[PDB]
Order: structure tokens, then sequence, then C-alpha cells
């Protein structure tokens, strides 16, 4: 439970980074940029 | 096979989260593990939802994703006005965008924060739900 916490924390903690990311690419590629990379992010939420 | 549609609501939620579309606003994001809800723990769910929040989310194929939607709905609101979640309410209705009303403490902490409007959109699966609330003033 303790775990649980700080994997949501760290969920929090790369899509926030990930809005930061995906202001830089251009406004065409955006979409494509979120999509693998929050697939990214939902694969290594699920590892941890 | 690669993206489901877990992955293209949560990746619009974030597209539309981002400062080109929505700037000048009380923006919050929270995700919960759906694992980390007990729905037989009838102290907790009654504590922090609504009669008519515990009714919908048991009326869904898996409860356990749809109330980890609602709680992570109401944490994101929460972090938006940025001040007890049952206070804060989430109606949702299927396939149409869930609307957020605040009641008591909430709704007074809103008129001193000056927060006119808070939307909220929710993805939830098998792991995780994600919830980005967007607070207009």
């Amino acid at each position: 439970v303790t775990r649980e916490a700080q994997i949501k924390d760290w969920v929090e903690n790369e899509l926030e980074a990930l809005k930061l990311e995906a202001e830089e690419i251009p406004s065409e590629d955006q979409n494509e940029f979120l999509l693998e990379r929050t697939r990214e992010i939902h694969n290594e939420a699920e590892s941890q | 096979s690669y993206i489901n549609a877990n992955t293209i609501e949560t990746a619009k939620m974030i597209e539309n989260m981002t400062k080109e579309k929505v700037s000048n606003g009380g923006v919050g994001v929270d995700v919960e593990l759906i694992t980390s809800i007990n729905v037989e723990n009838d102290t907790f769910i009654e504590r922090n939802f609504t009669p008519q929040e515990i009714e919908y989310c048991s009326a869904q194929p898996s409860v356990q994703s749809s109330f980890a939607g609602t709680w992570s709905a109401k944490e994101a609101v929460f972090k938006s006005l940025g001040v007890a979640l049952k206070d804060i309410e989430i109606v949702r209705v299927n396939k149409n965008a869930p609307a957020v009303e605040l009641h008591g403490n909430a709704k007074k902490a809103a008129e001193e924060a000056g927060v006119t409007d808070v939307k909220v959109s929710i993805s939830h699966d098998d792991l995780q739900a994600v919830a980005v609330a967007v607070s207009t003033k």
C-alpha cells in the first residue's frame, strides 16, 4: 500500500513532465508523440 | 494492437491540458491505481462518495475501475481549487462528459478563490484511473 502510493506519485510526475515535453513538439505531431509516450508511461506503471 | 482506447483518452486529456489549448486556470492532475480501492470497505466509500456516485459506479462492468475514476476526479478537482472529498460531486452519464458540482466547504472555498467553473476529463482501465481538472476564474 505504501509502494502503490509512491507509484501513483511517480505516474503524476511523468504525466506532468510529458506536458512540458509535448509543448516543444509542434502541434501537428503532438497527438502521435503523446500516444507513444502515454502508452510507455502506462507500461512502466504496470511494471512497477 | 499497440494504442488501445485508454491510451487515446489519456493522450487527448494531456493534449487538451497543454498550455496552448487551455492556459490561465487552476490545473489539477490525479492518477489512482484501481487495486488501491477496496469497494467492500463501505466505511471509506460512504465517507468520501455521494449515494448517486455509488449507484452509478456499482452499475458499471468494473465497479473498482469506475470508483477509482470518480476518486481521481475528486482529487483532481481538489488540486485545481488548491485549498472530506464527498463535498466535491461528479455526475457521470455514459458516453457523456462528467460535470463537477461543489456543495458545502468546496463551494465556499471556490467563492473566496474566485473559481467560476470546474471541468474534468477521466480515463480508467484495469491498472490506473487518470483525471485532469481545469478551473476557470
